[PDB]
């Protein structure tokens, strides 16, 4: 699916990402946008032979197993294909386990290159939430 | 832009009491409200952000609430270390604005001042200036009107006042008042009164001197 | 370990321009915005402006024409410049870190006083009681510290051996210059038997003055 800015904002909010581990909602909307361009079926093979999956680009080497990846720790205990749905529940729940580890949101490179230190509350100003 | 209306301005409460501060916004600020505490002459420090989240290291007796335009900070079972000033700040778009402040102060027993008027120093009269000084020390509450009277008439021009912050021990207030005159105008008069009205007083505490007595 | 330290010029004349630096350590300027807040003596906090991690700047509506903010990322330095200064911008100026819509690390502050006045050493005038029946438990004595600039002045009684009973009142401004007082309460039995002196230093003019409080005459 390709979401709209406020459409996504309201759904991340329904799943509890507003202020999850103190990251305001706009942080999440902004990272969906520079990771997947709001497209839930986004998939990107990475030089190390792993693939990033779904709207928050969760990686198969650590977070989900997809069969094809050398060393899959599968820490979210999820099939990577579960992340290509249009129901964001499983991509959110694993995002909650990624952001509770050490680096918070810095896990996502696009967030800490395009969102961190900008007015991310702009991604939700205008939405009915 | 959005303005914040903090209420009350000042508040007296005993340790162990539970107080509640209020910020009201001219617009929906959508829970982007932070609360800061500022102790005597210190940089403010973050308490609650995004309306309800306690900052790292902050005690559980502190709790933020609100949505839209009405936000609140509740403090339950006040400790000595919670007196000082509290500020809310909205964070919905720029510009951000803070509320006015709430000065939380230690409630104590009623107390009358020790008034003391002082005639000008001779070294001053030599230079030709004349400050009559009046100390109103260690009273409670803070409200007190001081008024000067030269030869039966009250005077307003020339008076200069100063208060101290509530005392660390015994939590009282003290206040200096100074009527300055010139040597010249001073020797043209005779009694100098320092008059004080303050809650305990049925009729004011009065303190006089006359230039001819010593 | 996050640190924010601001450095200003202390005193400045009306209508000239002010640059304050705020050097930061412990985070990169690219990743966090820094705010500038200020507090007039005995007044609330007031937001002046900010510069986001990406360099965009925002300002207080009403001071927008006078404020200008910028930063050198490499150097870890944010800069505040005010112009058309008025005596009203006499305040303590702080910079704060912003980390997701809360100012979470503030600096200590720098005081700025905007005045035309020149350094004036005080006039300490011993205040003795009129000779009123000081045959009662305690007696109150003072020192009037009058006419100085700039603040502060330090007031110790008896080289600081006398500490209890002291009440230094904060200085009020009259016509460019400051005036301060201190009372002290000693029992009749200390006074004038032993001596009480107020000692006053005004570092700025390199002035130390001590006045012994002596009883009144007739």
């Amino acid at each position: 699916k390709v979401f709209g800015r406020c459409e996504l904002a309201a759904a991340m909010k329904r799943h509890g990402l507003d202020n999850y581990r103190g990251y305001s909602l706009g942080n999440w909307v902004c990272a969906a946008k520079f990771e997947s361009n709001f497209n839930t079926q986004a998939t990107n093979r990475n030089t190390d032979g792993s693939t990033d999956y779904g709207i928050l680009q969760i990686n198969s080497r650590w977070w989900c197993n997809d069969g094809r990846t050398p060393g899959s720790r599968n820490l979210c205990n999820i099939p990577c294909s579960a992340l290509l749905s249009s129901d964001i529940t499983a991509s959110v729940n694993c995002a909650k386990k990624i952001v509770s580890d050490g680096n918070g949101m810095n896990a996502w490179v696009a967030w800490r290159n395009r969102c961190k230190g900008t007015d991310v509350q702009a991604w939700i100003r205008g939405c009915r939430l | 832009d959005i303005q914040m209306t903090q209420s009350p301005a000042s508040l007296s409460a005993s340790v162990g009491e539970t107080v509640t501060i209020t910020c009201r916004a001219s617009g929906n600020i959508h829970n982007y409200l932070a609360w800061y505490q500022q102790k005597q002459g210190k940089s403010p420090q973050l308490l609650v952000y995004y309306t309800t989240t306690l900052a790292d290291g902050v005690p559980s007796r502190f709790s933020g609430s609100g949505s839209g335009t009405q936000y609140s900070l509740k403090i339950n079972s006040l400790q000595p270390e919670d007196f000082g000033s509290y500020y809310c700040q909205h964070f919905w778009s720029t510009p951000r604005t803070f509320g006015g402040g709430t000065k939380l102060e230690i409630k104590r027993a009623d107390a009358a001042p020790t008034v003391s008027i002082f005639p000008p120093s001779s070294e001053q009269l030599t230079s030709g200036g004349a400050s009559v000084v009046c100390f109103l020390n260690n009273f409670y509450p803070k409200d007190i009107n001081v008024k000067w009277k030269i030869d039966g008439s009250e005077r307003q021009n020339g008076v200069l006042n100063s208060w101290t912050d509530q005392d660390s021990k015994d939590s009282t207030y003290s206040m200096s008042s100074t009527l300055t005159l010139t040597k010249d105008e001073y020797e043209r008069h005779n009694s100098y009164t320092c008059e004080a009205t303050h809650k305990t007083s049925t009729s004011p505490i009065v303190k006089s001197f006359n230039r001819n007595e010593c | 370990q996050v640190q924010l330290k601001e450095s200003g010029p202390g005193l400045v004349a009306p209508s000239q321009s002010l640059s304050i630096t705020c050097t930061v350590s412990g985070f990169s300027l690219t990743g966090y915005g820094v705010n500038w807040v200020r507090q007039p003596p005995g007044k609330g906090l007031e937001w002046l402006g900010m510069i986001w991690g990406d360099g965009n700047t925002d300002y207080n509506s009403a001071l927008k024409s006078r404020l200008s903010i910028s930063k050198d990322n490499s150097k870890s330095q944010v800069f505040l410049k005010m112009n058309s200064l008025h005596t009203d911008d006499t305040a303590r100026y702080y910079c704060a870190r912003e980390r997701d819509y809360r100012l979470d690390y503030w600096g200590q502050g720098t005081t700025l006083t905007v005045s035309s006045a020149s350094t004036t050493p005080p006039s300490v005038f011993p205040l003795a009681p009129g000779s009123a029946a000081q045959t009662n438990s305690m007696v109150t004595l003072g020192c009037l510290v009058k006419g100085y600039f700039p603040e502060p002045v330090t007031v110790t009684w008896n080289s600081g051996s006398l500490s209890s009973g002291v009440h230094t009142f904060p200085a009020v401004l009259q016509s460019d210059l400051y005036t301060l007082s201190s009372s002290v309460t000693v029992p009749s039995s200390p006074r004038p038997s032993e001596t009480v002196t107020c000692n006053v230093a005004h570092p700025a003019s390199s002035t130390k003055v001590d006045k012994k409080i002596v009883p009144r005459d007739c």
